[PDB]
């Protein structure tokens, strides 16, 4: 079977609006957004994620970066060659 | 429980250290958000030579102590000298006196990532009174870089 | 008085400083510095700093760390330990007729030629600092030897931190 | 009085620990390197594809632990070329980490184009003064 | 008890040992903080993933094995390999902060023979949080090594690469909604060990 | 005090997360959460994992989201 | 019928990753790590063991041996050519 | 007292469980229990068999793991 | 309940004896964790023969005190002597006085695995100088081992 393409309310999450029916999180150490809503979270950023694993990913023109991945209180992100690290709470 | 500033850092020793390296006569001028530090030769080199002298890294040290009240990615340090016997000989000199002071300033704990070296000879004069040797000031030492938000 | 770097490579005039401070007694600064001229105090400093001195016979051997009279990884001088090299420049003034050995070892982490290279750089560095200052060429040569035949065990910390030394002997 | 002459800072465990698990993990990739070289001796070197000039001898200390157009990009700007930019970018992006003290730009662009691997490559025109960043013909 | 003529207080240690576990791990969470750099450039777990952003699979290896199964019969063997875990498509690389970080939750919840007992779980906690870091590095020490070792084989021919389908399609989709440039990829088959020993190439280094 | 030896605090510009002092100089304080913090060290446990899983146990220990099991804030 | 081979536990043993659903043992005297599993001991040293007798064993690249064998409190060993005694506390 | 006549307590090498003195000799004072000790006298019974089998017994018998029966611990 | 130390063995009987030992004339030297003992043969023997003094015992019972305090594997007891006949004699003696000092030495008791006995003869001097007899400075035994752990 072919697998499928990818998930669309990815869309929304590059435009900024959340997904209908999540709730919010709250980010600490950087500029990114966050929900959640069926036990996975989306993120909207324009850095980049290393450490803990995102199962989707699309990108807009002009270099923002929309992920869904699993539920984690913490995110590693490189900011400008320099590794750092943002807190997610809300869980 | 989240930090309130950036560690190590205040604007009343920015403007402390800024004025005493003024009142000193290291030059720091800052236009926008780009800052620049200019240092004649005579206060850190010997007569034309690339060997620092020993009372001189007081002031190294001062000048470390000032780039780390920022937040930045990239310095650049270009090399400017007089003329005294050929081309070559002064790019050499300039490169290495450059080499030099990034090395000790690197081996300090500046938080940038890339440091950038030239060493220009004279070709960039800044003064057309050209008759002093490194008494001259155009012959210098700039650190220059721009300050990340 | 004296530079810190290294005084340009000059016999330092220690005593008429001394000599010419303590007298407002001109007896006891001679005292003070026939005392302090001495080998067994120059003997004395040089166990003050972290510098070995082993005497067997007819053969006097200096051990010297280069985890603190090195910079790391790499045959550069580190420029802040000047006292304890000013003191083994003095102490081998006082022999001008013997030949000079000087040794590198180093510990088992790494690879062979690294090793072979690291103790060959840093032995010809120091080669090169015993003849500035004053010592023939002739009386001078340099051996850098990995971790052929080491003094402790390099499966402990301690041990494998005592193996990195630089060995000067002469007769 | 007798003394020996290492005596250095008092040390911690968990870095004991640590070391001790470093040199095995040091001595086992010297194994497999020296196997991997007997096996496949390699032929070519990438000074042909990047080859060095005028302008290109400013030195540079860096620690980077990013992507790599960025920092190809502030070099090429420091060695005051054109940058170029060939192939689609992929998606999982290509991640370098450089750490070295007082090289040659020449130098930095062949590390980071050995370390780019399969991935991407660096190729440096100087009749044009043109640093450029290919991405492989993959996915 | 002796001698002929010889014949003729648990809360302490309770309290001190979640005290002492939680102070250990701090200072085990500073001292990895630390040595970040030294560390990323030691377990560098990028510089392994193949062509595919497929993590290499791990191996084990011994040596020189014997089982007395029971009386009368033994087997012995020279040596042993074995997949450990299997390769699989990544987005990301694995760092060293999955492995060796320690857990640190501030504890605020609280004569004679009182400060024995409790500085001797005060010790206890400490050697517990030491048994842990251990444990933790001997785990990320196991998975770099069989990583090593799976190129070691591939170098000297006993596994097989994994081998990865792509199939190309064009513009797909309905009215509503199109994909302009489609790709599926699917690796097809794993890596194994192979038993053909004739196949095998030996490796001389001088 | 953060905007000290100037002229005080004009606004806090959340463009950067930052706080402008009167002259035209950027202050070293934040303003906002989502400023650039070097943040290395964080607190909690069943970090690295999917966090704590919320039941509540009759006995000490402390289970993750994934199934492994916290041994630094298990009790014994 | 043909004897098993071995016990593929040995493995995580020679790598120093205890078996799952094991226990800790503590092993004064040497240097020497124990843990117990299905009543039986599993023990990672480079030492010799002389008089317990062992089930199954397997050795290392570098020298460590991995051994299988029945509970005991005490191992005697042989460190440098002088034999002297581990003991095993927990069991 | 363990460096005694010298300067003092370094630091515990665990590497080969010793204690390092101020200066560069090791100290004859064991820091960890994974050090190598002479240990020839060991005490408790059902020593050389299975260990002491954990049940509780009518009568004053010590059984050892292996079906052997310790007359030393056992009450007569 | 476990043990806190080697047995028999203390820091300060360890630095109480080298110094005691270097003052009665002795040599004991330590360089990494190799040891050595050099013992005159004019201390323990008689003129040229290998007949141990009745006194040389108590020396040679300082001795054995000062090794239990180690733990070690190996020893090694090297014979040194000058020129007096021939170098077949200079070498029988010479492995006979380490003959007899290694076997009082392994009747007290060391807690060592191997001890090894040479005698190498007049080979390898440590002076110049070699005027004297028994008396010379390079007429010795010497003793050396290495600690272990």
């Amino acid at each position: 079977g072919i697998p499928p393409s990818a998930n669309d309310l990815l869309l929304h999450v590059l435009e900024g609006v959340p997904p209908p029916g999540s709730r919010r999180l709250v980010v600490s150490g950087g500029d990114a957004r966050a929900w959640l809503s069926n036990e996975k979270m989306y993120v909207r950023t324009n850095l980049t994620i290393l450490s803990p694993g995102w199962l989707a990913s699309m990108t807009s023109a002009d270099g923002t970066h929309a992920y869904e991945m699993q539920k984690s209180p913490v995110l590693l992100v490189s900011w400008h060659g320099k590794v750092m690290q943002l807190k997610v709470e809300g869980l | 429980k989240l930090p309130c500033r950036v560690d190590g850092a205040c604007d009343a020793t920015i403007i402390k250290m800024m004025t005493d390296l003024n009142k000193k006569g290291i030059k720091v001028a800052s236009v926008g958000q780009n800052y620049l530090i200019s240092i004649p030769a005579s206060a850190l080199f010997a007569d034309q030579s690339p060997r620092l002298n020993w009372a001189s890294y007081s002031l190294l040290n001062e000048i470390a102590a000032f780039l780390k009240q920022f937040r930045k990615i990239a310095i650049t340090v270009t090399s400017y000298s007089s003329k005294y016997v050929s081309v070559k000989r002064e790019r050499a000199l300039t490169l290495a006196r450059s080499r030099v002071v990034s090395e000790y300033l690197w081996s300090q704990g500046v938080d940038s990532r890339i440091i950038f070296t030239q060493g220009l000879g004279s070709d960039k004069p800044i003064t057309s009174y050209t008759l002093g040797g490194d008494r001259s000031p155009n012959a210098r030492v700039e650190i220059t870089f721009r300050r990340a938000v | 008085c004296f530079h810190p770097p290294y005084n340009n490579f000059q016999p330092d005039r220690r005593a008429v400083k001394r000599v010419g401070v303590d007298t407002g007694g001109g007896t006891v600064g001679l005292v003070a510095s026939i005392y302090r001229d001495s080998k067994r105090k120059i003997i004395r400093d040089l166990q003050k700093q972290d510098i070995q001195y082993v005497e067997y016979g007819d053969t006097r051997t200096l051990i010297i760390p280069t985890d603190k009279y090195f910079m790391f990884s790499s045959p550069r001088l580190n420029e802040i330990c000047y006292p304890g090299l000013n003191n083994v420049i003095r102490l081998l003034n006082f022999y001008p007729q013997s030949t000079i050995y000087v040794a590198g070892f180093t510990d088992n982490v790494g690879s062979r030629s690294h090793k072979r290279k690291l103790s060959q750089a840093q032995a010809e560095t120091m080669m090169t600092f015993l003849w500035a200052n004053g010592i023939a060429a002739k009386r001078l040569k340099a051996e850098g030897y990995g971790d052929k035949n080491a003094i402790s065990d390099n499966a402990i910390i301690h041990g494998s931190a005592q193996n990195r030394r630089i060995e000067i002997q002469w007769f | 009085k007798f003394k020996k002459p290492p005596i250095n800072n008092p040390s911690d465990d968990a870095t004991i620990k640590l070391a001790e698990a470093a040199v095995s993990v040091s001595d086992s990739m010297l194994e497999m390197a020296k196997v991997e070289k007997v096996i496949t001796p390699p032929s070519k070197d990438n000074t042909l594809t990047i080859p060095n000039a005028y302008n290109l001898q400013a030195r540079a200390s860096v620690d980077w632990s990013g992507p790599i157009e960025e920092l190809t990009a502030r070099i090429a700007k420091a060695a005051h070329f054109r940058f170029r930019v060939l192939g689609k970018s992929p998606s999982v992006p290509v991640l370098i980490s450089i750490s070295t003290k007082d090289e040659s730009l020449a130098e930095i662009l062949r590390d980071i184009d050995y370390q780019a691997g399969k991935k991407a490559s660096i190729h440096v025109y100087p009749n044009s003064q043109v640093v450029e960043l290919r991405y492989a013909k993959i996915y | 008890t002796g001698s002929l003529a010889g014949l003729q207080k648990e809360t302490a240690l309770s309290v001190g040992a979640q005290a002492g576990l939680a102070w250990r791990a701090k200072i085990i969470d500073e001292q990895l903080n630390k040595q970040a750099r030294n560390l990323d450039a030691i377990y560098d777990f990028n510089s392994l993933v193949l062509e595919h952003n497929i993590l290499p699979p791990v191996l084990l290896e011994g040596r020189n094995t014997l089982n007395l199964a029971d009386a009368q019969s033994i087997r012995i063997s020279d040596r042993t390999y074995k997949v450990a875990k299997q390769a699989h498509f990544i987005t990301t690389p694995p760092t060293w902060r999955q492995y060796l970080w320690m857990d640190y939750v501030k504890p605020e919840a609280p004569k004679e023979i009182w400060c024995i007992y409790t500085e001797r779980g005060w010790k206890n906690g400490i050697d517990q949080a030491n048994t842990i870091l251990e444990e933790n590095i001997a785990r990320i020490k196991e998975d770099f090594g069989g990583m090593i070792l799976y190129r070691k084989l591939l170098a000297m021919n006993m596994v097989s690469p994994p081998y990865v389908s792509h199939t190309d399609l064009g513009v797909t989709g309905d009215g509503s909604e199109i994909h302009i440039d489609d790709r599926v990829l699917r690796i097809t088959a794993l890596p194994e060990l192979n038993v053909n020993s004739a196949e095998w190439r030996a490796a001389v280094a001088k | 005090g953060c905007c000290s030896k100037m002229g005080g605090i004009n606004y806090c510009d959340s463009s950067a997360g930052r706080l402008v002092c009167n002259n035209g100089f950027y202050s070293t304080c934040y303003c906002t959460r989502h400023a650039v913090m070097d943040l290395q060290f964080l607190m909690g446990c069943c970090l690295w994992h999917g966090g704590v899983y919320p039941q509540l146990n009759s006995s000490g220990l402390v289970v993750c989201n994934d199934g492994y099991v916290s041994e630094e804030c298990s009790l014994q």
